Formats: structure tokens, C-alpha cells, sequence
DNA sequence: TCGGATGTATATATCTGACACGTGCCTGGAGACTAGGGAGTAATCCCCTTGGCGGTTAAAACGCGGGGGACAGCGCGTACGTGCGTTTAAGCGGTGCTAGAGCTGTCTACGACCAATTGAGCGGCCTCGGCACCGGGATTCTCGAT
DNA sequence: ATCGAGAATCCCGGTGCCGAGGCCGCTCAATTGGTCGTAGACAGCTCTAGCACCGCTTAAACGCACGTACGCGCTGTCCCCCGCGTTTTAACCGCCAAGGGGATTACTCCCTAGTCTCCAGGCACGTGTCAGATATATACATCCGAT
């Protein structure tokens, strides 16, 4: 019988490699790095947002918090530039 | 000729005097100016409260003490008695704020 | 801008809009989550991972490779000075250590 | 409270807080660096105090602002809320 | 235990139950919360406070006090080796240090 | 109005059921209510983490063990883990 | 597996460790000192694998079990999961 | 009489070399065998997986090889090129894992 | 070894303000019940962990000669400690004003929820081009000889 | 300063393998569409506490002079790590084989969420009195120049 499936970020990481550098490949060890990354910001911010939403006495985690909590997690202009870039995708998104 | 101790003396009472007490060692008003300047240049017309700028010393001054003491620790490895500059580098490079 | 496509279509991002919704909502984070919120988290995933690849494909192409291995991902974090303070903590396996011998050891005149 | 408060962080407080420290004799440069010291330490906790009074839409910086901000550092305080 | 009244007085404790359930479920932390679980932590936050104002109030009485002060807490603290290593990243605020002088200042 | 709610009796019940004589004056009081909420997000969130690791969706008295013995060092934590277990044991029967 | 494997780390192998840490000299006795250092981190890390391994209820120790039991120090991981 | 380089000349070298690469620099059985009295006295007919005892190894060759740059950082502050134990003890200390 | 001289511990009066305790009440916890799905348990499969040979050869162990670095001692001279007289501004109290924190009531738009549907992403194949490796030659540090 | 011999490392071309990149079949998770109840946005009011000012006392900061203990540089001895050659030990690799236990599926039951009612524990507020901070006066310990 069947192998319960594992869900990863391995294609989208490819994606935005082949955006980025058109010609360039990247191995096995070199993907399964870039998997545990992306999980760790992912969770770090998630969990900044979540007490940032629990000091304040709200029920919903949105747009803001993840603003307020990508402002507090990054350095000075990782954080400048993915702020314009989650604002510039907001905009887009709703428009 | 007046009474004079030797210099050493002195200096290990005071050690004694503040080991043994708990009060605050920085005068509140310049330190709450300090405060009052960096936050000004965060953001404009902004207030704090008495507790506020209170924790802020309490930290630093924490954060001071802790320093001091690795500070002397370095200063005796390398066979001295006088803290230099270079010893608070090494010790904050060692610690993790200078990687 | 409207649609009826995929969210991360709409939103103009390559990664799962989705997926990451699915994830804050069964994660144990909060009671409810706002429409924006996997937006705005997707695309800051983005920009991080972008900004980290390019770095280690140019230090992939500055040793004639054609391929990204370990190595060249800790050559790129280690050697920007926001990508070393956001990951300072961390341990890339694989990955080695960036050549630096102290200025006292070398040998003199 | 604009220009130059820093040279308010005096000689002598300095003495003090090295004295509670264990410091037998401290070197006449030490006070300068010590300063400049202190202020990077301060200027990383009021910069996540005030992000904290932004959210909540506030004018007011609050003790638990500095607390939860003291708290993201690993710094960890006991005594004034929290 | 049979007597249906209130679970601290149930379980035998002086912390509360019924307000750990609370805090437990409303706080985000699962989905379900099993009916066990407040009990257990209540016992071990009422055994660790137990701890700390046992050494405090030694501490106290050795200094001719009938009252703790943050003083004594942080003398009880650092001088248990077990209570510092769990509390090593905190600061007692109007706590001081602990008396220490390395021993080569010391006059020969 | 709004009202507040802390670990002030507790903590003073605890205090006179182990130093009968003794008081304990405000300041300290904030200091055992901060040491309180500590380790009780502490061993919520350790707990938390457990449950979401082996794919549950419920904190058992099991993972509360876990995160005890995972939290706090050695002797402290045998002593809490049997404090706990005995409570239990007391409260079923 | 029972007796002094300790041992097993030679002294090659911590000079090795040595010169990728950027060290010229090493003194004789730096040897029977890090077979120490080293004997108390990994039985910290352990502890704490099989911590995790017994709350599964399994007895195999997965390498996400060391994963979790590193994070859980502050020394996170990557490029076995998570 | 045959070639013979000065004593820090291989030092160096060798040094160059190890920084420019990956491996794993402690051999695998000597540290399994290692890792597997350890659990074994932690508890008792344990199985390992593979990418365990890798993970393990990791990550204890990159807290060594942190600790050796701390280490001789400490032995130039006190005006020598050799490391001793003393430099480790001030190290952890300063660091965190001795109080 | 030793009598000043200075600093610190000790004993008593006294006077305040914070700690300990009582009271009303209101909101959160307990009692009783029902419904549904999470988890405990049994059974089966097959992956991957452990144990065992045998060979080859890379690496560890051992010994030796010697050069360079650790460490102790000595001398000088600048910089830091101690104590005194003068200057500055912190600390304390009281007055007064207003910004903004905090709370209540109303209503509407946003997010949870549920059922149908269909395509994005995952597991399995598989093939060829990038990377590892061999070897031969070129160049470039290093060192003892002037 | 220099040059020549000897190890060491880089470079260049050829050979070959195996893992990265892409295709295909298919299941299940994301999307569409509609409904509904309540979280939060917003207006309005109150009244706490943060800010600004003013005068007075006196504690602490500041500036200065003198001298001494400590930082630092230099010299000399000696021992202990480094580099190198020879021998020995055991890691590593490929292979074979058995079976434990991890992982998945099916079934059932009992434990926890949710709803409503009732009532008493804990919080806000007031108030009395005694632990502790402080002034003052001695008594004793410690440090230092003089022998």
C-alpha cells in the first residue's frame, strides 16, 4: 500500500532560483538547508506575532501584527525592504 | 604630618560598601534626560512613565554590573590589576555582542 | 486587483498562499486569522529566500561552479554582516568555517 | 534633554558601578569607552520599547513596553509587572 | 478523592485549579486541554514557590528581619545551585549581587 | 472599574504554611507573581511543543511530566515530578 | 559499548579541531581538558534526545529528537529536518 | 642533511588547510562507540538512527571548534601564541557554561 | 612588635507609614448533562538497524633532536589613588494644567464553517551532463648558504 | 640585502559515474460560493497621572597637588612542543543475513467541549498598629608609621 506523502518548499525555493540566477542548479544538502530556513522564519515569526496579538487582548492575527512582528526580528534594512515588500504584496493582492 | 592610608585601601571598602547594598547607582534625573534624547530621535513627542524610565536603569545598571565583573576577570588573566579598554572588548567579543 | 486564480497568483508571489494560511490556522497561534496576514508573511519568506540565494549563487559562480552546495550557503550568510546577525545562532552542516588566521601568528621580517 | 546628556553618566557613577563589580583600579580611558558602552545597550532596548507603543497606537511608553522588550533580548526582568 | 468541592481542596493544594484550567485553555497552546493537567501544574508551581520562600525566609531571618525584601530572594536565589541555574538569565530588580572579592586584590 | 488578578493569597498561604512567623513586604510580592507567570508560560509552552511534535491535540498530565523533566535541572525536578504525580493520585481517588 | 571510548578521540583529531579553529600551538595538556568539555556537552544533548525518544514511546532515537534537543540549547540546526 | 621546515611553518599550513574545508575531522566508529555508552547509561537497549549519530557529531565538532577560536582569542589577550586550560576555563566562563 | 586615629559594629529611644485584616459584592468557577471525535488497542507489513567477515591502507602511536617560546627577575617612569577646598545641580516639597489612558455603548463588515469540485503538488522513472578523480607539468613559497 | 635546491600547491586535459532535472499518473487539499454571528472600529465621556515651574538645602561632582605602586620593556635560562621517520593498529568499505520495531489501517468507547444555572471565593476599599528607618552615644576592630 501507499506512503503517506511529506509536503516541503523545494519547488518554490527552485523558482525563485531560476528568477534569481537563470543558469544555476542547486544539490540535495543545499535544498534541505534552504527547508529548515524557511521553517525557522517562518516560526519566529509566527510566534512574535502571536504574543504581540496576546499582549494587545486581540482574537486576530493580521496584517499588522506580522508588520510589528517582521519590524522586531530583523536587522535595519532586511527589515526596511521586507516591509516594503509585504506592503507592496498586500496592495496588490487586494486591489 | 595628617592621617593618609595607602592607595588599595580605600578602594576594597568602597568594593565592600557597594557589594553590600541594593540602591541605585546613577543619579535619575541625567539618566532619565539620556533616555528621554534617544527615544526622541525614535520618535517624536512621546512620554514615559515613571516605571518606564525606573526598569531602564534597573537594566542597565544590571547590565553594567555583569560587564564589570567579566571585565576584571579578563584583566586578571592577563596578570594585571587595572581594566583597560582591551578588556572590556574581549569580554564583550567573547560574550556574543561583538561576534 | 481582482481575480479568481490561485492567491499567490493575485498577489503576484511564487509560494503558496494557501499552504501558509493553512499553516497559521492549524498552528496554535491565535483564535482567527485575518485575510492579509498569509500574504504579507509569503512574500516576506520570499524576500528573505531570494536575498539568501543570490548571495550563494554568486559565491557558487566565484569558485566555477555550476551548482550551489552547502559550503557556498555559509560563505553567503557568513560573509553579510544582517544575514550573519538574523542567523548568529545557527549551524549549517556541511558548511565549514570562513579563512581567517589572527594578524599575531603570521611570521615576521 | 536634546544635546549631549550622556556626559551626565558621571566619573564617579562609573567608579560605583564598577566597585559593586569587584574592580580594584580602573584605567582613565575605560570611562569613555564605558559610555559609548551603555549607549548602544540602551538604543537597542528603546527602539524595541517604542515598537511595542506604536502597535498599541499609544503615546505613552509603558513599564510592560520595557519589560516585554527586555524579555526579547534574554534579559529577563522580576519586579515590575509580567 | 469523592468530596465535591473545590479542586485545590480536592487535589490538596493551596494554588488553584480551576484558574490554571482557565489560563491553560484560553492562552493558545492546544486544541483540547485533558482534565490532569492543571492539577500537575499547579502542584509544581506551588513546590517551586515553596522552595524559593523557605531559602528567602532563612535568609531573612538570618539578617534579624520578620519580613523578605528582594534582597533576601536574591541571596536565596544565587546561593541555591540548582535555583540559579534555572533562574541564571534574570534580574531581581533592588536585588544587588552576592559579596565577592577575587582573591588576588586582597592585600599580601 | 476593572480588577485584576494575581497570586497574592497563594503565595501568602504558601508562606505561613512553611515560615509561620514571617512576612513578606509589596515588592517582593511582585517578584513571586513575575517568577509565577514565568514558569507557568515556560512549562505551557514546552508542553505545547510536545503535543505538536508526536501530533496531538491534547496536553495530557504526560506532557506536563515531560516538560518538567525537560525544564527544570535534576533534583529540582525529581522532587516536582513526584509533588505532581501525588497530586494527581490524590485528586482521582 | 560500555567502558572508556573517550579515549577514542584522539589527539590528531583534537588537533585537527584546533587548526580549523585558527590556533598555532598547542600546549600538552589542552588534550585530557577538552576530552572533558566535550564529555559534558554531549551528555547534555543526549539527555535530552532521549527525553523526547521516551515520550513518543519508541526506541529508536530519531534525528529529529537531536534536532529538537539542540534547538531546545540554543545551538539550532540545520540540514536533518525541521 | 636532509629538508627541514621551522617550527609554525606546518602549523600554518595546516591551519590554511582546514579552514578551506568541510570533512568531519574526529573518525565515526571512535565517536559512536562514544555516543552510544553515553545513551546507554542514560538508558538501556537503545537503537540509533544513522542521521542521529551524524547530527550529533555536527553538531560537537562546531561547538568545539567555536570554543577553539574563544580560546585563542584568550591566549593572545594574555601576550602568548600557546593555548592552555586556563584559556578554555576563562572562556566557558566568561561564555556562559561555568557561572 | 605597637599606640594613635579612623572607621564600623552595637545598644536604645521614637515615630511613621506600610502591612495585615475585615467587609460587600459580583463575576468566575462548580454541578449536571449531552454529543461526537480523538486516542487507545489490535493486527500486519516491510524498512532499516544491528551483527559478522575479510582485506587494504590511511592514520595513529612512538621515539628523537633541537629551536623557540614561557616565565622569572630587574629597573624605570608615568598614571592612578587619596585627600582637600570649591562649585554645581540633584533632590524634595508643593501648585497647577491638561493630554491621553481607560471604559461603555452601537453596529457593521470580516472571518469561521460547510459542501462540491478540480487542478496543483507529490511519489516513482530515468537519463545524461556536472563534478570527482587520475596523472603530468608549471610555478611558488621556504630555507640554508653567502 | 640576495640566489639555487627542494617540497608543496595550482593548472590542464581526459575518463567515468550517479544524482539533479524533468515527465507522468493520481489523490487530496485549496478554491468557490453562500450564510451567520461577533470581534473590533468608532464616538463620547471621565479623571489619572505626566509634565512644567519655583525655591531651598546640601550632597555630590569637580579641580588640583603629591607621591607611590604598578605597567611595561628588556634580558637570560631551560624545557617542552614541533617536525620527521618507522612501525603498528584498526578504521573503512563492500557484502550477507536476520529480525525488531516503526508506520499504517480499522474499530470502538470514553473523555473533553459546550450550555445553562447557581453561589461563594477573591478583589477593591477602608483602617489600625507595630516593624523598621533613623538619630545619638559608645565600644571595638583595623590600619599604619614608628621601632
Amino acid at each position: 500500500r501507499k506512503r503517506s506523502r511529506k509536503e516541503s518548499y523545494s519547488i518554490y525555493v527552485y523558482k525563485v532560483l531560476k528568477q534569481v540566477h537563470p543558469d544555476t542548479g542547486i544539490s540535495s544538502k543545499a535544498m534541505g538547508i534552504m527547508n529548515s530556513f524557511v521553517n525557522d522564519i517562518f516560526e519566529r515569526i509566527a510566534g512574535e506575532a502571536s504574543r504581540l496579538a496576546h499582549y494587545n487582548k486581540r482574537s486576530t492575527i493580521t496584517s499588522r501584527e506580522i508588520q510589528t512582528a517582521v519590524r522586531l526580528l530583523l536587522p535595519g534594512e532586511l527589515a526596511k525592504h521586507a516591509v516594503s515588500e509585504g506592503t507592496k504584496a498586500v496592495t496588490k493582492y487586494t486591489s | 604630618k595628617p592621617h593618609r592610608y595607602r592607595p588599595g585601601t580605600v578602594a576594597l571598602r568602597e568594593i565592600r560598601r557597594y557589594q553590600k547594598s541594593t540602591e541605585l547607582l546613577i543619579r535619575k534625573l541625567p539618566f532619565q534626560r539620556l533616555v528621554r534624547e534617544i527615544a526622541q530621535d525614535f520618535k517624536t513627542d512621546l512620554r514615559f512613565q515613571s516605571s518606564a524610565v525606573m526598569a531602564l536603569q534597573e537594566a542597565c545598571e544590571a547590565y553594567l554590573v555583569g560587564l564589570f565583573e567579566d571585565t576584571n576577570l579578563c584583566a586578571i588573566h592577563a596578570k594585571r590589576v587595572t581594566i583597560m579598554p582591551k578588556d572590556i572588548q574581549l569580554a564583550r567579543r567573547i560574550r556574543g555582542e561583538r561576534a | 486587483s481582482a481575480k479568481a486564480k490561485t492567491r499567490s497568483s493575485r498577489a503576484g508571489l511564487q509560494f503558496p498562499v494557501g499552504r501558509v494560511h493553512r499553516l497559521l490556522r492549524k498552528g496554535n497561534y491565535s483564535e482567527r486569522v485575518g485575510a492579509g496576514a498569509p500574504v504579507y508573511l509569503a512574500a516576506v519568506l520570499e524576500y528573505l529566500t531570494a536575498e539568501i540565494l543570490e548571495l550563494a549563487g554568486n559565491a557558487a559562480r566565484d569558485n566555477k561552479k555550476t551548482r550551489i552546495i552547502p559550503r557556498h550557503l555559509q560563505l553567503a550568510i557568513r560573509n553579510d554582516e544582517e544575514l550573519n546577525k538574523l542567523l548568529g545562532r545557527v549551524t549549517i552542516a556541511q558548511g565549514g568555517v570562513l579563512p581567517n588566521i589572527q594578524a599575531v601568528l603570521l611570521p615576521k621580517k | 534633554v536634546l544635546r549631549d546628556n550622556i556626559q551626565g553618566i558621571t566619573k564617579p557613577a562609573i567608579r560605583r558601578l564598577a566597585r559593586r563589580g569587584g574592580v580594584k583600579r580602573i584605567s582613565g580611558l575605560i570611562y569613555e569607552e564605558t559610555r559609548g558602552v551603555l549607549k548602544v545597550f540602551l538604543e537597542n532596548v528603546i527602539r524595541d520599547a517604542v515598537t511595542y507603543t506604536e502597535h498599541a497606537k499609544r503615546k505613552t511608553v509603558t513599564a510592560m513596553d520595557v519589560v516585554y522588550a527586555l524579555k526579547r533580548q534574554g534579559r529577563t526582568l522580576y519586579g515590575f509587572g509580567g
